[PDB]
């Protein structure tokens, strides 16, 4: 695309600059360019890709929630008719959000996942696939809502299976996967008991493996364990 | 507060 | 442009929605569309226009400052050569910033200023003209730096002359103009004494007129007076 | 801190 003429290394360099400047749209475009060079991504590069798109879609999701709330209140009894503008603008943001999700899922399918053989990379990309299908599910209302949900479920489940086989219970990728899958269960799949069970089991199994870790790894793992605990506190 | 999803980086 | 097919009132409605969703690029595009309908703007509409572009350019300016600082450190003695990427990306952000400034200045010249006859509107637009020339001055380094600075000065000065003749010393537009002109003097024109003198005189003349104001107007005026005081404290 | 420019709305 537009990044076709720029060196891979220069794209990565500029992605890091964009991060420092909080220019996440730019960061995402640079990382998309890097992916499209066709080489596998390093651990650091995978994280740059994730950070960029998480921030972009994060802003869109927050905007969508604001507009959806306004729209929902417009369709209450006693609410004055204000015309099509709220729906139109919500639809505009929604379409742009769906576009970003489709872009990420496209990168994963062409060809990040198929080339990813190590557990760390494969679990990372499958978690991402689950996440971006989950974001599509957040705004889905039509025929394909069930299929979008199933796509998220399937990606998360494959990731969980690999992570349980190949990674320690304290691995931050494994922990973040379980966290997000538990949110999927609670928010998307209408399965709060599964969400709670997964969060509890994940936390407890990590707790039991902390003794194996260095100070720095301990800090990393306990950070994410706290997020699991925060959700458990909210949900129980 | 809103529930947490993953924000680990790395 | 792209907003040519949308009703004026719908553009304004959506600008307000975009503000609530913190979608300032969208807000700015909607307000540009509204301006290009060719009708004069109300006080509320003028404020929507200002808020939108202030937020857009604000993000660009913050990014530019980050990248410029990195670039400046790259050109120190003992710094390792990292290639053209820092300069290139700083230039990219700078060009986009200049583009936004040119867009705003274009709207003011075609034809907001010439149609603005009331003091409140005319001072508002001339202040805006000064502000966006000031933002151009922040990144200017070439032949035209002096002319850009003079353009900012001239707009601010015309605004000040009208505001002193036609507005009370506590008018928030007059106060915000004087605040920004004082920043121009301090930061752009290398005239810290003029900056301090203007901020002091403005504050003191507002103080003496507060007794004429309602509770609500008092709150508005004292808010901006505090910004003048904050700068005086930093500068002295 | 950084100096203030106008942030009045309105
Ligand atoms: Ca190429
Ligand atoms: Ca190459
Ligand atoms: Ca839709
Ligand atoms: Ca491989
Ligand atoms: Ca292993
Ligand atoms: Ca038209
Ligand atoms: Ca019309
Ligand atoms: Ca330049
Ligand atoms: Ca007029
Ligand atoms: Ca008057
Ligand atoms: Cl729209
Ligand atoms: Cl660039």
């Amino acid at each position: 695309g537009a990044m076709g003429s720029m060196e891979r290394a220069s794209l990565i360099q500029k992605a890091k600059l964009a991060e420092q400047a909080e220019r996440y749209e730019d960061m995402a475009a640079f990382m998309k360019g890097a992916v499209e060079k066709g080489e596998e991504l390093s651990c650091e590069e995978r994280n740059l890709l994730s950070v960029a798109y998480k921030n972009v879609v994060g802003g869109q999701r927050a905007a969508w929630r604001v507009l959806s709330s306004i729209e929902q209140k417009s369709n209450e009894e006693g609410s004055e008719e204000k015309g099509p503008e709220v729906r139109e603008y919500r639809e505009k943001v929604e379409t742009e959000l769906q576009g970003v999700c489709d872009t990420v899922l496209g990168l994963l399918d062409s060809h990040l996942i198929k080339e990813a053989g190590d557990a760390e990379s494969r679990v990372f990309y499958l978690k991402m696939k689950g996440d971006y299908y989950r974001y599509l599910a957040e705004v889905a209302t039509g025929d394909d809502k069930k299929r979008i949900i199933d796509s998220a479920r399937s990606a998360y489940q494959e990731a969980m299976d690999i992570s349980k086989k190949e990674m320690p219970p304290t691995n931050p990728i494994r922990l973040g996967l379980a966290l997000n899958f538990s949110v999927f269960h609670y928010e998307i799949a209408n399965s709060p008991e599964e969400a709670i069970s997964l969060a509890k089991t994940t936390f407890d199994e990590a707790m039991a493996d902390l003794h194996t870790l260095s100070e720095d790894s301990y800090k990393d793992s306990t950070l994410i364990m706290q997020l699991l605990r925060d959700n458990l506190t909210l949900w129980t | 507060l809103r529930r947490m999803s993953d924000e680990f980086v790395d």
